[PDB]
Formats: C-alpha cells, structure tokens, sequence
C-alpha cells in the first residue's frame, strides 16, 4: 500500500513512462493507447485521458473502438457537453459507421432531448442509411405518439426503399393503428408504383389478407 | 398475454451484435408523456426540425436525467464485461500443455485439424 | 411603464424613450465567454455542419462531406465544354510561373 | 439509364513475347514510335522492336525489381525507378547512367516526368513522392501526407498538378509549387493502385478493388462508378477514342467505354507454357503511340500484344 | 406610407423591425422603401462589434458604399427622449450629419455613446435571439467578420 | 538532477493535445479528484 | 526611418549550433470525412471461408 503523495508518485511515473515507451515502441495497435487511457481515467486524471485519446486519434482516426471508448469516458465522468461535441465530430468524419449513430441518439434520447435526437435522426437519414435505421426511427416516434410524424417518415422511406415489403409493412402500420382508408390507398399507390412487369404474389397476399 | 423468442445466431458483423443489443436496450426505455408536453407546450415548432431546418444554442439537463444515463452506462458496462463466458479449471483430462498460451495453442490447433 | 420582464416586451422590443436598459428577448446582458464555435446557417437557412470537419483550415480546402457528393452526376455527354482542358495559353502561363 | 455507348471493335491477341526471367513490372513507348521498354523482376530493362517483337538490347544496373520506365518527350532521356530506393537516368545516346536521384527511404513504386518543366515526381512505400530537378538531382519538394505506402503518381500540365493514389485508400491532388495537397478522396475502400488521366477531357479516373471511379478536375467532383471488375486493379489505361482498359492481378482484363461506363469486352488469357495457374495476373499496359496496339506485361513473363479486330461490325457484335 | 415591420430574413434568421415615423419619418419612409426596393439582398454586414453593434447594408460591403432614397443622402431626423439605450435600436449610422444613407445599424446592448450622432428610428420586433447569436460569432479586425451572413429575403409589412 | 526527458511524464501532461471545440460550451465542464 | 545594413559574415568561423534534435512529428491535418458506400453484409458462412 502507498502511504501518501510520493510513493503514490512514483508508481504513477513507473506505470507512465512504461505505457509511454510502448506507445512509442509500436505507435501502432490501440490496445496501448486504450489500456493507457483507461488507466489514467481510473485514476481520475482525465485530462491525461482526454490528451491520449487525442493523440490515438492522429495515429489512427478510422477506428471505432477508440471513438466508443472516448465518448464513453466522457458520458461516465458526466462531462455531457464533451460527449456530445465527440458524437458530433465522429458522426461527421465517419458517417457511415452505424453504431456512432445510434449510440448518439441513445444517449440523447436518455439525457431527454427529444428534440435533439430528432435532429439527429434527420441528419442521420439524410445519408439514405438502411432499413434497420428508419426503423429504429419509426420506433423512436412510437415510443412516443406522434403517429403523423411516423407516416411522414414511412412515406419517405418507401421511396429510399422501394421494396414490396416495405409497401407491405407500411400498410400493415397504418392498420395495426386503424386508419383503413389511408391503407387501402396505400396498397392501391403500392400496386400502381409497382407495375405488372415485376408484380408477384406477396403483395397480393398481403393485400388480399387486408381486404378480407 | 404475450409470447416471442429470439435465437442468437454467429456474430457476423460487431454490428450484428451492436444491433440487436440496441433492439433490448430501446424496448426497455419508457417515455414520460409529461414531461413531454410540458417540454412542447414551451418551444413548439422548435420540436420538428429538418437536419437543416431550426436551431436552439443547447439544451441543458437536469442532473437527475443525467443519472439516468449514468446508469444504464454501467449496466451496459458490466454486460458487455461478461462478453466471453470462461471454462472452469478442469485437469480431469491429459496435460500435453506447458502454460496457459500454449494450452490455448492447443486448443485453437484441436478446432483446425480434425 | 419600465419594462423589467422581457414579458413586457409582448412580441419584443426596447423602449428607448424608457430610461431602463432593455433586454428584450435574452438582450442587452454580456454573457460568459463560452467555447462553442459560430453555429452558421447555410445561404437558405440550413445548418452548415461543414464547419466541424473544416475545424480550423482556410476555405481553400475542399472538403466532402455532405450525401449529395456521392451521387453520380449524369455527365454522360461527348459535347458539353464544361469539361475541356484550359486553353494552351494559360497552360503557358502557369507552366511559365511554375 | 443512358444514351447508348459508343461502338468500339474489340481487341484480339497477336503476339506473346516471352524472354524475361522474372514478372514484368513496367512498359511504356518511345515517343517516335519505334521501340518499347520492360522492366522486370530480374533486374534488366529490356528494350524490343515494337513492329517486329525483337529484342534490341538489354540494359543492366539495377540492383532488384525495375518498377517503373518511362521515356522522356524532350530529352533522350529514360528514368527507372527500382526497389532499391534507388532513381536512375540513362542517356540513351551513351546507353549509360549519367544520373542518380537519392533520398528515398524505401522502395520506388512509381514514378512519372513532368510534361513541360524538366521535373521528376517519384511515389514510394516511405509513404512520400517527391519532385526532383531533373538537372541537379535535387529534391525540391516532399510531398508528405498519405499514411501507407504511395502506389501511384501521375502528373499533368494544367493544374492541380500531382495525383497521387496510396495504400491507405485515399487520393490526393496536390499543386507543384506550393507542394501541398488541395484535396482528399476518400470514396474507396481499397488501396487506390491505379490513376489515369483523360486526355482531352479535363477528367481522371482511379481504380480499386471495389470498383473504379471517374472524377472530374480540378476538384475532383465525383462524376460515376465503373462496376464489375471485382479484382485487385493494377492499372488503367485510356485511348483517345474513350476506350479504358482495366487490367487486374489475377489476369483477367476488362474493356470498357469511358463516356458511358459499358463494360464491352473481357479477356481472359492464358498463361505461358510452363506457368501454374495461379501465376496469370497483369502487372502494365500501354497503349502504341497510333493507339493500335494494346501491350501488357504479365506476372507469367510475357508480353501480350492486343490489336484490334478489323472483321466485326454493330451487328456481328451489338452493345447490350 | 409608413410600413410597420420590415421583415428582412437574414439567412442566420428571421427579422422584423418597427419603425416609429411619428419620431423619425424620413428615415422610416427611406428604409421602407429600401426594404420593399429588394436593393438590400447581397448586402454582407460591414461591421460586427461583439455586444456593441451588427451594421450592415452596404451595397459595397466594404463601408463607402450606400445610398438613399433621397439621392446619396439626407439629414438625420433627431429625437429628443429616443435613445440607443438597449439592443435592437435600428438607427441609419452616418460618417458626417446630413449624410445618412444606405447604411443600417443594430444596438445590441445600450449605446448611449451613439446618441446624438446616430438618430435612433425604431427597434426590431423579430428575431432578437438571432441577433444576439450573430453578435457573438467571430469576426476579423476589420468588423468584417469571417461569416459572410447576408440577407435572404429583404421586403416590408404589407 | 540530471535526466532528459523523465518529468516528461509527472510533472506535466507528456503532449497535450487539447480537444477541438464543437457546437457547445465545454467551459462549464469540470471534473473531481481521487 | 531606419537603416537596415547586413552584418558581415567572418569567413573563417565555423557553424555555430548543433542541427541534429530530434522530435515525434507533430499531428497531420484534420481528418478528412470517410465517404464510403455503405457496408454489405458477411455471413457467418463467408467468415467461416
């Protein structure tokens, strides 16, 4: 056990200069610098933490692992300001990583910026990501009520994924909710959108089910 | 009552996991239409902006919200700690292993040459 | 009336025949130095998130980052003398400058 | 879609040289039009007839890989580049080097000459080019930036004046005096071993796994993809008349239509007698001077000359 | 011909200021028939004074341009008990008297230094958050600041 | 007292880079001790 | 107004300090944004392969 403020010292140079010669040894793979960084977090000397983020991320900025670990470390510490500036920047320089938005939304979904998770949502499919994703927006605006808004994203969603699934999901959310006259003039937009030179049975079933 | 199951399945992607782990988090949230409103009722269109469209400088927490994600930070934590389920220490079976890296050696060895 | 409460200001505005200073709508209040950087808006109102990945570079820099610079532009044309290389005269030039 | 390509006729194998003893690494013609050179893994550079297949003669300094040749337009000058970080000039009068470029730290992966100024620009694997002064010998500028290995340079007379393309997947299009990079493209997601230059068309090209890219100078806003050569890309090249061949590692050569992007031909060849078959793979192309022949240097030590069909019309073999 | 609120949609925000005619006529007819004129699009603020002032409307963009709807320019139309003693106060600034033109200020805090030299003719009833958020951006040492903000919609209340 | 670059590691941050600024006020963020 | 004038230079001496320190190399420039296209999916067979 370190008695007080010199021996205590010393072992944090001991350790410090020994994550510092491996970095400069290899300079290359982050579980140094990630083991550096945590050990300096769980000492509570997080500005040493932040400085050796920074500095993994000019050896190395395309890895995500850091990205995480680093707004992690400042969501813990409750620094919710730092955090978000890190989400900002990761979600601009690496775009299509999906967890960094997801993870962005999360955090400000908890933190209770309803309004700002919508924002980010917006910005995030204004990259035309992927089905998962306007899912997990549609269920972001179910958690809450707003249905209105969830047609309006499923209208723009069955265009960036003109798929008969999703024409068929799309109708089946409007029913689950009741609104049968806005589905049916869904399945009859989803049969002249689609043409008879591809049309196949799914639809049609799923129509045929509606109707019965 | 209800009933749905879910079968874990290989980890193709590290977003395969993320994703469904995203899936069980989300579902567990629940939403206050309360405070809700009484956020609405103060900024109203403020509440539907474009990635482009509107803007207020921050928006500042209550700590106890903060506590909140705190929270699930270090339950997600300890989760994630458990990733790999260990082996208990059997020798009941033949040692032809001088340490542990070799033993695991051996191990990775027995998965590639049957 | 002197108007104290920004409330008084109705849809805002200073009084300035009221001998008070007036702080309509979050006004008049030098506030603390704060650290976020300039929140600019695009030309039509957008949020110019282009000023966070340009952290800090001179606007010679072409920086992509936005969706649209991904998208194929329909430059399927022999003709258009959008695309034809400078003139061999200021070729010149620059090969004389160089 | 698209107005409908253009029809080109397509190439058929003539000739198959074969006298070097290792890959053939590099090929580029004289400006006359009378010879071109190799050079090879088994440290010559060999110098051929280009209407007979003979061999001239056969030039040895090299101390490993010749990975790059080029001829100059203005001097009877040829620059080669090696493994052994080492620039050479031979003057072809003498048959001798007269000039030696020192500085890199690694391996020279390619290198090209300045149209107008009598300069060099030289990539390496230090993950450096450099401009040298042909004259002096000295380096006037380190183009320093990229983050991996840089496999291809290419220069022009217009501005920006470098494009580089590296292992780290990136390009970068820097300007000549300055010696600083305007921009950085990173649409790949694979190391960008290959960049063309159109040449009346003020547009480029860059090739990778994934598939390659038109872009439009001078900068470089994305123009469309060319899909369907799934194969490690290790070089392009482009006629006058919008024909871009892209020739890749495992043997297989795409020929494609540059306006519109139509894939219109794809060859297939076969290894020389004595080869495995896990030896086919393409490592240069050049076009003549006439822009007839297609020459290509082979990782099963031949040289493989291309001309095209002169039998074939709009109907004997129709676009799709 | 008094327009109440002349909104002028800046691109970093919405605007609307009241001009009192009853206090300054000249000045109110010139910038109501200015904003109704379409003349201020393009006008890229001259001068951004971090909690002092946001003044702009200078067909140069650069302080020796503007003009009047007069000619070059006109008197001021001075007020006794008018001030510059809070932000928003909308006063045409001049390098001279009698030589007031083109040129459009904001006050965003008290300004008591400006009265007397600049005649105080309205406040800006919209958008007063904006203005404070354009008074906190970065400018160069020339006040011209390093955000070329310029007006999108220039016209006046209907 | 005769070593080059050993305080380089206790005494001060060894090279600081400080993080870039985005979009929010970090200035009201501190943080406690052990 | 003042008059610059250039300091002789001795042609005997001698440089007069020492070149060689040596330093890491400082950080490049802002990362750039990674436009790729979006990732496709591997499955547990492929990673298998």
């Amino acid at each position: 056990k370190i008695t007080d403020e010199e021996e205590l010292n010393d072992y944090k140079l001991r350790k410090r200069k020994t994550f510092e010669d491996n970095i400069r040894k290899n300079r290359t793979v982050i579980s140094n610098w990630i083991k550096y960084a945590q050990w300096e977090e769980s000492l509570k000397e997080i500005q040493r933490a932040r400085s050796i983020y920074e500095r993994a991320l000019d050896v190395d900025y395309r890895n995500i692992t850091l990205w995480l670990k680093y707004a992690e470390m400042e969501m813990k510490n409750r620094q919710v300001n730092h955090a978000r500036n890190i989400w900002d920047r990761a979600i601009t320089t690496l775009p299509r990583v999906n967890q960094f938005w997801y993870k962005y939304t999360y955090m400000e979904e908890m933190l209770g910026n309803v309004a700002g998770a919508r924002q980010v949502f917006e910005r995030w499919m204004e990259w035309q990501p992927e089905e998962q994703a306007w899912h997990s927006y549609i269920n972001f605006e179910l958690r809450y009520k707003e249905v209105d808004r969830a047609r309006t994203i499923y209208e723009r969603f069955v265009l960036v994924h003109p798929d008969v699934k999703n024409w068929i999901k799309y109708a089946r959310f409007e029913e689950k909710h009741a609104y049968f006259a806005h589905a049916r003039k869904v399945y009859e937009r989803a049969v002249e959108f689609f043409g008879d030179e591809h049309m196949d049975e799914h639809l049609y079933v799923a129509f045929a089910k509606f109707e019965e | 009552k209800k009933k749905r199951k879910n079968p874990d399945l290989g980890f193709s992607d590290y977003a395969a996991a993320q994703l469904r782990q995203y899936h069980r988090l989300t579902k567990q949230i629940k939403p206050d239409m309360e405070t809700y409103e009484r956020l609405r009722e103060k900024h109203g269109e403020e509440f539907f902006p474009t990635s482009n469209s509107l803007l207020h400088g921050t928006h500042v927490p209550s700590t106890e919200e903060i506590d909140r994600m705190v929270i699930d930070l270090e339950k997600q934590i300890e989760k994630r700690d458990k990733y790999s389920r260990r082996r208990p220490y059997n020798d009941d079976a033949d040692i032809d292993y001088i340490n542990e890296r070799n033993a695991k050696f051996n191990k990775k060895a027995e998965r590639f040459y049957g | 009336w002197i108007p104290r409460l920004l409330e008084d200001f109705g849809d805002g505005g200073a009084f300035p025949e009221i001998h008070v200073a007036q702080y309509p709508l979050d006004m008049g209040r030098k506030k603390k130095m704060s650290n976020a950087l300039a929140i600019q808006v695009d030309s039509e109102g957008k949020i110019k998130y282009d000023a966070i990945a340009r952290q800090g570079q001179s606007k010679d820099k072409v920086i992509y980052s936005k969706y649209t610079d991904l998208v194929p532009k329909e430059v399927m044309n022999a003709d258009d003398p959008d695309l034809q290389r400078p003139d061999e005269e200021a070729i010149k030039e620059i090969t004389e400058k160089t | 879609t698209m107005p409908k390509p253009q029809w080109h006729p397509p190439w058929k194998l003539y000739r198959v040289i074969s006298g070097h003893l290792g890959w053939v690494r590099c090929i580029a013609v004289e400006p006359g039009n009378q010879w071109f050179v190799t050079g090879s893994a088994d440290r010559t550079i060999k110098i051929w007839d280009l209407a007979s297949g003979k061999l001239k003669l056969s030039l040895t300094g090299h101390i490993s890989t010749v990975r790059g040749v080029i001829v100059s337009t203005r001097s009877p000058y040829l620059f080669s580049c090696g493994e052994d970080k080492q620039v050479k000039c031979w003057d072809l009068e003498y048959n001798k080097v007269i000039r030696h470029y020192h500085g890199h730290l690694s391996a020279v992966y390619g290198l090209d000459l300045h149209p107008t100024i009598d300069v060099l620009v030289t990539c390496s694997r230090d993950s450096t080019a450099r401009i040298w002064d042909v004259r002096t010998k000295a380096s006037v500028h380190t183009l320093s930036g990229h983050t991996n290995a840089v496999a291809t340079v290419r220069c022009q007379a217009a501005e920006p004046q470098i494009i580089t393309g590296s292992h780290d997947t990136t390009i970068r299009l820097w300007d000549l005096v300055a010696g600083k990079t305007r921009v950085t493209l990173t649409n790949h997601k694979k190391s960008v071993r290959a960049v063309v230059l159109h040449p009346r068309h003020y547009t480029f090209a860059s090739g990778s796994p994934d598939n390659i890219k038109q872009w439009k100078f001078p900068d470089g806003s994305f123009i469309q993809n060319l899909s369907g050569h799934n194969a490690i890309i290790n070089t392009l090249t482009v006629n006058s008349d919008g024909v871009l061949v892209s020739g890749a590692d495992n043997g297989t050569m795409h020929l494609w239509d540059w306006r519109t992007g139509y894939n219109f031909q794809r060859v297939h060849a076969a290894v020389q007698p004595g080869s495995l078959d896990s030896e086919s793979g393409i490592f240069a192309c050049a076009f003549d001077q006439s822009e007839s022949r297609l020459l290509t240097a082979e990782a099963d030590k031949t040289i493989k000359v291309y001309r095209e069909d002169d039998t074939a019309t709009e109907e004997t073999h129709p676009v799709s | 011909w008094q327009p109440p609120n002349v909104y002028l949609e800046t691109s970093m925000g919405i605007i609307v200021l009241e001009l009192y005619w009853k206090h300054a006529p000249k000045t109110c007819k010139n910038f109501a028939e200015l904003a109704r004129r379409g003349y201020y699009n393009g006008t890229k603020f001259h001068r951004i004074i971090k909690d002092f002032m946001i003044q702009g409307g200078d067909p140069t963009g650069t302080g020796r341009g503007g003009a009047s709807i007069y000619g070059k320019q006109f008197e001021d139309e001075l007020h006794p008990d008018l001030k510059f003693t809070g932000a928003g106060i909308l006063a045409m600034a001049n390098a001279g008297p009698d030589t007031n033109g083109s040129q459009f200020f904001v006050t965003l805090a008290p300004t008591q230094w400006l009265d007397g030299k600049h005649t105080i003719f309205g406040r800006v009833c919209q958008g007063i958050g904006m203005v404070n958020r354009v008074g906190m951006v970065e400018t160069n040492s020339q006040d011209r600041p390093v955000d070329d903000v310029k007006i999108i919609k220039a016209y006046p209340s209907g | 007292r005769k070593r080059k670059r050993g305080v380089d590691y206790n005494a001060e941050i060894p090279f600081e880079k400080k993080p870039a600024l985005g979009f929010y006020d970090t200035s009201e963020e501190n943080y406690q001790a052990l | 107004v003042i008059r610059m004038v250039e300091m002789q230079k001795d042609p005997m001496e001698p440089p007069r300090f020492k070149i060689n320190k040596k330093i890491p190399r400082g950080p490049p420039s802002p990362p750039a944004p990674v436009m790729h296209s979006p990732s496709r999916k591997m499955t547990v067979k492929e990673q298998q392969e």
